[PDB]
């Protein structure tokens, strides 16, 4: 892969880091102060919406920060930008999913969360930028959410359902994860 | 609204991404997310 050094599966960064293990604590640890100042911005949400959060993440580290895929993984490049925007269209459509009760907003942000995983724009770092954007999602439809609601494996294997098309798990993950009404 | 969207995020997105660092595997845990961080001073 070009995004790696030559001859390894460390990812080029602007720290020239060459082990997996310190690189995933500079990322975690210069991710979260970056996700600290990330603001909550109204819809119209976007493709571009999900780049801009991306950026903010991983721009001190990667220059691909913000940027989408380049090579195939899920949807290929050349077609993700026509997806997203099926996606986030579907997603205007339904007005960003305010005015739905509770009830309704999890079927609906777990089916929109899956199609947009399928996606898949960026290299690295795609689920951590795309639940800030749910989170997003959620607080302008009006409800908390807060990830701590489920555990790593409980999640993961709601991922591999909605690989499957089996949505349940991952509707009962946001009934556990959103709350009350802001 | 929005005014209180935008303070409910600030109040809550320090939380919800040491949680999301937790559903990708990092080894962080809810007081992590609770700590005061560090300055941007990359070693
Ligand atoms: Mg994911």
């Amino acid at each position: 892969d070009a995004y790696c050094y030559p001859g390894s599966t460390v990812l080029r960064n602007k720290l020239d880091i060459h082990d997996e293990a310190t690189l995933s604590e500079a990322e975690q640890q210069l991710s979260a102060i970056a996700a600290d100042n990330v603001e909550f911005s109204p819809p119209p949400y976007s493709l571009a919406y999900l780049q801009n959060i991306h950026r903010i993440l991983f721009s001190d580290l990667f220059e691909w920060a913000g940027e989408l895929r380049t090579v195939g993984m899920f949807c290929q490049p050349e077609y993700m930008e026509k997806e997203a925007s099926k996606i986030f269209t579907a997603m205007a459509a339904a007005n960003w999913f305010e005015g739905m009760e509770r009830a309704e907003l999890i079927a609906a942000v777990a089916e929109a969360y899956s199609d947009i995983n399928v996606v898949h724009p960026f290299r690295e770092g795609n689920g951590r930028a795309q639940r800030i954007l749910f989170e997003h999602l959620i607080m302008n439809a009006g409800f908390e959410i807060s990830w701590w609601g489920i555990e790593k494996d409980e999640w993961i294997y709601a991922n591999i359902a909605a690989y499957n098309g089996v949505m349940e798990p991952m509707e009962q993950v946001f009934e556990k994860c959103i709350g009350q009404a802001i | 609204s929005l005014e209180t969207k935008k303070a409910y995020a600030a109040r809550t997105r320090r939380s919800n991404y040491a949680a999301s660092l937790r559903l990708e595997g990092f080894k962080v845990t809810f007081a992590d997310g609770e700590r005061k961080m560090p300055t941007r001073e990359e070693v």
